[PDB]
RNA sequence: CGCAAGGCUGAAAAAUUGACGGAAGGGCACCACCAGGGGUGGAGCCUGCG
RNA sequence: CUCUGUCGUGCUGAGGAAUCCCUAGUAAGCGCAAGUCAUCAGCUUGCGUUGAUUACGUCCCUGCCCUUUGUACACACCGCCCGUCGCUACUACCGAU
């Protein structure tokens, strides 16, 4: 029952995710570890991967004033901190909810600003490890972010916020884009401009300055317009030259030049690139007079151009270490050293326990490669029909043959013998070369999407687009059974090394079990959240386990099934894309997994609380007067330092706070709570009630509690002494509020009466005639009984 | 009888009395009682 | 909210004179939301707050009762 | 008497109305608190249940 | 059961931890009668007699039910409960075919 572990990943430089970072060295993000490459020499200098988290990192940042630290964010929403020195992880950060996007730094390097796609953007500290506050604007995502303190950003909803960092709040906002998106933010380094690219090609230019009135920070000085009109993925500004570049997803990266804004800003140079660039990033090399531009694209390369300042030559690129555009294709030597991948456009074949590159060709397209045995030569099926043969040891093209006419080359197996193949094409023919010399075609009802043989090469098994499998026999091409109930047609088989099992990989999102005596259906086993592409056995039962075998689906998932006990024994992760291919070796003891991912893999009480609150209050009440008096006799320092309740609940006043906590309770648990209460806790309440018919507010709610206390304490307080003083203040103070107030709404009823008479007056009528009959509220009131 | 009333539960008959309305005759549309 | 609005709406008041308010002539006067329903409303709901605020008063001479009482000892 | 009575087959959804909670406030209870009382459980007999 | 006499603690010992039940003609004692198409003589069900202590409060503990939508209108009072997701509509993004 021995499981499968990651061990060896590679054949990627960066992927589809953005922000390239240059230190010589250039750091990029494959999908979860960030990998540092020298330009000048290909060999990466080193890897950053972290145990315990699998999700894709997609924003790097360099720390300024220290590097050799790096902040990295996830798709979860967590953050890294890695040195270059130890490929370490010292601090992580899980803040927010989803999808890190766009990272910034202070100019100090203790403040750390990230702004995701669930559109909060979190401010972190970096010597007290402690989410510092959160900043909320946005309606939705924040696509950049800069440290002008003050912070400048913008959003995915047209506008850019100017937030305030000492009061945590918008100062300005504006909108950058009328009816599109602001998609990219660029700063000058010496914060005198911002440029945010919006959907259209339209680049508009903001100046900035270096709260009762009319504050007015960013003014929109002009709009600049591109030459390509796509979303614009950057806008990087040169740290020290005066140009900057632009560039959307697409294969030209367009560098313009500081000297109306039009006059100001000219393009200097339009750079055309072999592939769609995702994240341009500049460098500055120590001892050059030029401008190296790191272009890092989608089709998994790194360019490193030299720009002219007062045209582009391609002058670095690192392209060995990986396959350019999407593997589709993996078949491993028989002697398990060395396999093949096949992507389209290219051939590249690899060392295994090197995990590097050794030999590389040119194919047009490439759906199927698998070698010949004795591991000197390899065939290719592609899409245009035919079949390519090369070879490894002289690293050179054969032969070619026209297979199918322009029907791609869907299945190739190599006979178990090794002396013949087998093409199955997306025409209705397979075809058979023996070496190659055509030696017998099968004709059949529709298009072969995937055959195998058997290891002992006695019966042969298509698999067609009509959800159905024919086994034939491998001698005179007989129809020995055929296999049914596919809903959807099938994907790919492998069947056991005594040929006493079949499984099946269909579309329809699950994989069949059949017996090949009889052909009958051991057990469908629904195990894929989607259309399972592949599955292979391990070829030796040297180890007692024959009868296992791997599945590869769209939904990111390996699964390891024993087809004897007819159970999942495994779950492999690690895969972030549609995996397209799969081979295990001829000795089982590792397995290759080739994904979308471009990532080829080997795997081995309510009184008691009124009382209380009653008592901070007076608390608060004597810390208050006493800073009074220290105000009063000197204007020196003098802190009143009052309850971290109060300071955490926002400064309010201890009025307030005891207000509050006598609005929350319903009014029956109030006449019981003021029943409750004590004599000693008495006077506080009176002091505060007094306070409340000062500073008036819930007139009606203090008079009412304010009786309840003397009609249940009468006779205790015309017996005790200071009752009289505070009392009597209480008298003063609560009766000038309800004058007050009954004298301002006896006015507004006798004006409303006023001018209610004078409208009557000016509606009543114009004509006179006979028919005063012209000259009332009414209500509904239904009732049951 | 486990199954018979997982039956009932799932496709959901129950053999209750139900509250009727007690002016059901004299009030058969069940209007309010109050503004209109 | 009815101490914050009969505030306002003395301010209104002792601000404009009667006859701007009773001449006021907004096109949007049609139905429940005209100048007569209006004041109606208004001046309704005054009148049950000036209402609980005289029985207010009138109750809120008890503290004179018990501070005559003190006096008297 | 006629139809029912021909096996892409081989045992283990709905939703603008849905899924699960938390906090506050009520009502009730010798399956709760409180005050007491009484069984059973110790010896022997035996119906019954396992 | 009440009253009156004769003798006087003498293998001639009222049930542990737990667990359950019980609030007025109730707990508990006592006998008499019947044997009703199922059950019940190793008992069942009636019927009379004698008849207390202690609660009769509170949601503090353990829970159970329910409000936060409706179901009526005056007085009067309250005053937008909170979270994790789904589903639908629209908007733009990502990358293979």
């Amino acid at each position: 029952y021995l499981k499968f572990e990651p061990s060896k990943s590679f054949g990627v430089v960066v992927s589809s995710n953005s922000n390239l970072v240059w230190s010589g060295q250039a750091i990029v993000a494959a999908n979860e570890e960030v990998l540092v490459w020298d330009i000048k020499k290909g060999e990466l200098l080193s890897r950053w991967r972290d145990e315990n988290c699998k999700f894709r990192v997609t924003a790097i940042a360099q720390s300024r004033t220290d590097p050799d630290v790096f902040a990295v964010g996830y798709e979860d929403g967590s953050i890294r901190l890695w040195d270059s020195k130890i490929a370490t992880s010292v601090v992580s950060f899980n803040g927010h909810k989803s999808a890190i996007t766009v990272l910034a730094f202070d100019k100090t390097g203790v403040r750390l600003a990230s702004g995701s796609k669930d559109t909060d953007i979190i401010v972190w500290d970096l010597v007290a490890e402690v989410g510092q506050y959160k900043l909320r604007g946005h309606k939705d995502q924040v696509t950049g972010l800069y440290f002008i303190g003050f912070l400048l950003t913008t959003g995915k909803d047209s506008l850019i916020k100017l937030w305030d960092l000492s009061s945590r709040h918008c100062i300005e906002t504006h909108v950058a884009q009328a009816n599109g998106e602001c998609w990219a933010l660029g700063v000058s380094p010496d914060f005198t401009g911002c440029i945010t690219a919006g959907n259209d090609g339209e680049i508009t230019v903001w100046a900035l300055d270096a709260l009762s009135q009319s504050v007015n920070f960013l003014q929109n000085r002009g709009t600049l317009h591109r030459s390509s009109k796509e979303r614009a993925a950057e806008v990087v500004f040169h740290p020290l030259r005066d140009y900057f570049a632009v560039h959307g997803v697409e294969k030209s990266v367009e560098i313009w030049r500081i000297r109306e804004v039009s006059d100001v800003f000219v393009q200097h140079v339009i750079v055309r690139t072999t592939g769609k660039v995702r994240s341009v990033d500049w460098a500055l090399n120590p001892g050059v007079k030029d401008l190296q531009l790191l272009v890092g694209g989608t089709n998994n390369l790194l360019e490193l151009y030299n720009i002219v300042g007062k045209d582009y030559n391609k002058a670095l690129a690192v392209e060995l270490p990986g396959h350019r555009t999407d593997i589709r294709s993996v078949a491993i030597s028989s002697d398990d050293k060395m396999l093949a991948s096949a992507a389209n456009g290219s051939l590249k074949i690899w060392n295994i326990k090197t995990q590097q590159c050794i030999r590389t060709f040119d194919c047009g397209y490439a759906l199927c490669c698998a070698f010949l045995p004795g591991d000197k030569v390899v065939i290719v099926g592609t899409k245009e029909g035919e079949l390519q043969l090369y070879d490894v040891a002289s690293a050179s093209l054969l032969e070619t043959v026209n297979a199918h006419d322009g029907h791609a080359v869907w299945a190739l197996q190599v006979h178990p013998d090794g002396r013949s193949v087998v093409s199955g094409g997306a025409d209705k023919t397979a075809k058979f070369w023996d070496f190659l010399v055509q030696s017998r075609i099968l004709k059949v009802s529709d298009d072969i999407l995937s055959l195998r043989f058997s290891p002992d090469a006695r019966l042969l098994a298509v698999a067609l687009l009509d959800s159905t499998v024919k086994v034939f026999f491998n001698d005179t091409l007989k129809l020995y059974l055929n296999l049914y109930g596919h809903k959807l047609p099938v994907l790919s088989m492998d069947i056991s090394y005594d040929s006493k099992l079949i499984v099946t990989s269909s579309a329809d999102k699950n994989i069949r079990i059949w017996g090949l005596d009889f052909g009958d259906c051991h057990k469908a086993l629904f195990g894929h959240q989607d259309s399972i592409l592949q599955v292979a056995f391990i070829p030796h039962n040297s180890d007692g386990n024959g009868h296992y075998f791997f599945s590869a689906s769209k939904d990111r998932t390996i699964k390891y099934w024993d087809a004897d006990k007819f159970e999942q024994i495994q779950r492999i992760d690690g895969h972030h894309g549609e995996i397209w291919a799969l081979a295990v070796s001829h000795s089982g003891r590792f397995l290759v997994s080739a994904s979308h991912d471009k990532s080829i893999r080997v795997w081995e009480m309510a009184g008691e609380r009124i009382a209380e609150a009653l008592e901070l209050g007076m608390t608060d009440l004597n810390t208050i007067r006493e800073w009074e008096e220290a105000r009063q006799i000197n204007p020196n320092i003098a802190p009143p330092q009052r309850n971290p309740i109060f300071v955490a609940l926002g400064n309010i006043p201890a009025e307030t706070y005891v207000l509050n906590t006598l609005q929350k309770i319903k009014p029956a648990s109030l006449h019981d709570a003021l029943l409750v209460l004590p004599f000693s806790t008495i006077p506080s309440l009176l002091t505060f009630l007094n306070l409340f018919a000062q500073r008036e507010l819930n007139v009606p709610l203090t008079c009412r509690i304010l009786f309840f206390v003397l009609k249940t304490h009468h006779k205790q307080i015309v017996a005790s002494r200071t009752m009289r003083a505070t009392l009597e203040k209480v008298r003063a103070n609560l009766r000038a509020a309800l004058r007050r107030q009954k004298d301002e709404m006896g006015f507004n009823i006798a004006a409303l009466k006023v001018v209610s008479m004078q409208l009557r007056d000016k509606s009543v009528r114009e004509y006179v005639d006979e028919t005063w009959e012209e000259k009332v509220r009414k209500r509904a009131f239904a009732s049951l009984s | 009888i486990e199954e018979l009333i997982k039956r009932r539960i799932l496709a959901g008959e129950f053999d209750e009395v139900l509250r009727r309305r007690p002016d059901m005759f004299g009030n058969p549309h069940g209007v309010r009682r109050g503004l209109v | 909210t009815a101490p914050v609005a009969q505030r306002v709406l003395w301010a209104l008041f002792k601000s404009h004179p009667a006859n701007k308010l009773s001449s006021l002539s907004v096109k949007g006067a049609r139905g429940h939301k005209s100048l007569n329903e209006v004041l109606d409303a208004i001046k309704v709901y005054t009148e049950r707050h000036y209402k609980r605020i005289e029985e207010l008063v009138d109750e809120s001479y008890l503290v004179e009762y018990t501070l005559r009482e003190m006096d008297a000892l």
